RNA sequence: GUUAAUGUAGCUUAAUACAAAGCAAAGCACUGAAAAUGCUUAGAUGGAUAUCCCAUAAACA
């Protein structure tokens, strides 16, 4: 079980995570476009 | 699917109203009844509290504020005037008082009613104050001309008004210097008319213009000296005067108001209200 | 006293004059519509993909108070224009806008979902605190 | 190099004014799916006049 510190960290970097998807998305939706 | 879909109410509710407001062939309710060199430089510093980590964490932790009082001065010198002007529109102070003409303030005009020393009552735009709390000269804070009016204050001929005090020949801010030309007079709203709409009113002088024509004699306790028109006044010296600043509030009756009809004006008190068998067989029913 | 004489009828011209006492009237058409229009002010709070505007617009259509994270001033203090916070700080600027405009009294309807959202709670929080009124007065007949 | 494209963020001649806008798109929560809804995420003038332009990429080459 994940302690409250380790959620709020976790949480930073899943913001993070979801902008890097993010960001992958609209460069890989152009690429096929492409 | 074809169809387009709002997927709010509110959004088909706001484009019906925007679609309402323009004039269709079908009837509607209204026909009937009607610099960058600073930008780049500014998102910059945009960037900067973007990556702030402290800003972000208070985002996400939902405790984040901001200062109102920072917000108001950078919003007053950055897109003030223009709201400025709604206002005084918006109560037909340019109607009123220019017969329609328009014009986008500049000066930050601000004025405030002097509470004794302690404090002093702000004068907003479509503010209300009360008359007990305007016994006294308001404080200014911006050659200039300064103005005061009653806009709907006069109690006998629609058109006219009343000055409170008028400044000519006003040196830059200081307004001590400003020629006395109308004594002040407490406001002195007639009883059931509701709220009088006071503005005030800064001009922009080119040149120093003596207003002989316009000096009243100190103290002045008549009314039919007082009654004057801001169009003619205004069309007189419109070669030298260019409006630039506004402050307006409203003001209902009240105690003081019965003190200054009798005891300076010396007249009663003004009171309104809006105001919302066979020859006899042949006249009745009966027959 | 020469002073003494006065009008029969006052001539008071200032359009808010009946709509500050409470005498001026109010839409009572569009029954057929909802919802109602007895209001002489009306919250209108338009979230963006990327900015949050709440506006205040009378009867006649015209924006009296208007506040929008898109101006400068807020949003140099504010961190994200779309957030819960926003909406308060939003609420809190429009209600120091209301303020600033003099206007006290005004009409929110929200929809269910814009309702239940916490962001619109907190902004009317914020806007119950600074004392702008999300009732209006009933009409004087 | 000749012709020609093509250079605010997926889209927009939104904008150069008081904002670089609106829209599309995105994480998580909410479990038929979807949509809706709450709470959240990331961004542009690759560039000028007040047409060339370098970059890019084509037919000529």
């Amino acid at each position: 079980e994940h302690s409250p510190e380790e959620s709020e960290r976790r949480a930073l970097l899943l913001k993070r995570w979801a902008l890097f998807k993010q960001q992958e998305h609209e460069m890989e939706r152009d690429a096929i476009r492409s | 699917e074809r169809l387009e879909k709002y997927r709010s109410f509110e959004r088909y509710r706001r484009r019906a109203e925007q679609e309402a407001r323009a004039p269709h062939w079908w009837r509607t309710y209204r026909e009937h009844f009607v610099r960058t060199q600073k930008l780049l430089e500014r998102k910059h510093f945009l960037r900067e509290l973007r990556a702030n980590v402290e800003e972000e964490r208070a985002a996400r932790l939902r405790t984040a504020s901001i200062p109102l009082e920072a917000v108001r001065a950078e919003w007053e010198r950055t897109c003030g005037p223009y709201h400025k002007q709604r206002l005084a529109e918006y109560y037909g102070l340019y109607r009123d008082l220019f017969h329609g003409a328009t014009f986008v303030p500049w000066v930050p005009l601000h004025v405030a009613y002097a509470v004794g020393e302690e404090d002093l009552i702000p004068v907003y735009h479509g503010n209300e104050v009360t008359p007990t709390e305007a016994s006294r000269a308001p404080e200014v804070t911006y050659l200039w001309t300064l103005l005061f009016i009653n806009l709907d204050g006069h109690l006998l001929e629609p058109d006219a008004e009343y000055v409170h005090w008028l400044l000519t020949n006003i040196p830059s801010n200081r307004v001590a210097e400003g020629q006395e030309t109308c004594p002040y007079l407490p406001p002195f709203p007639a009883r059931g008319s509701g709220f009088h709409r006071f503005a005030f009113l800064l001009f922009k002088q080119d040149k120093p213009i003596n207003f002989s024509e316009d000096t009243r004699p100190s103290p002045c306790y008549q009314l039919a000296q007082r009654t004057f028109r801001t169009f003619d006044f205004y069309k007189r010296h419109q070669e030298a005067m260019t409006p630039a600043g506004l402050a307006f509030f409203q003001c209902r009756w009240d105690d003081s108001v019965t003190h200054t009809f009798h005891q300076l004006l010396d007249m009663r008190e003004p009171v309104f209200e809006f105001v919302r068998l066979r020859y006899l067989d042949r006249y009745r029913d009966s027959h | 006293k020469e002073n003494e004489a006065v009008a029969p009828e006052f001539t008071n011209r200032n359009p808010r004059n009946l709509e500050l006492l409470g005498v001026a009237r109010k839409e009572r058409g569009w029954a057929t519509v909802w919802p109602n229009r007895e209001f002489w002010h009306r919250l209108r709070v338009v979230k963006t993909q990327h900015h949050v505007e709440a506006f205040v617009e009378h009867l006649n259509g015209q924006v009296v108070v208007s506040a929008s994270t898109r101006e400068w001033a807020i949003k140099k203090h504010l961190y994200s224009t779309r957030n819960v916070v926003a909406c308060e700080s939003i609420g809190r600027v429009l209600a120091q806008r209301c303020l600033e405009a003099g206007i006290n009294f005004m009409v929110y309807q929200p929809t269910p979902w814009e309702a239940s959202s916490d962001s619109i709670k907190r902004l009317q929080n914020a806007m119950t605190e600074s004392g702008v009124m999300l009732r209006e007065p009933r009409r004087i007949y």
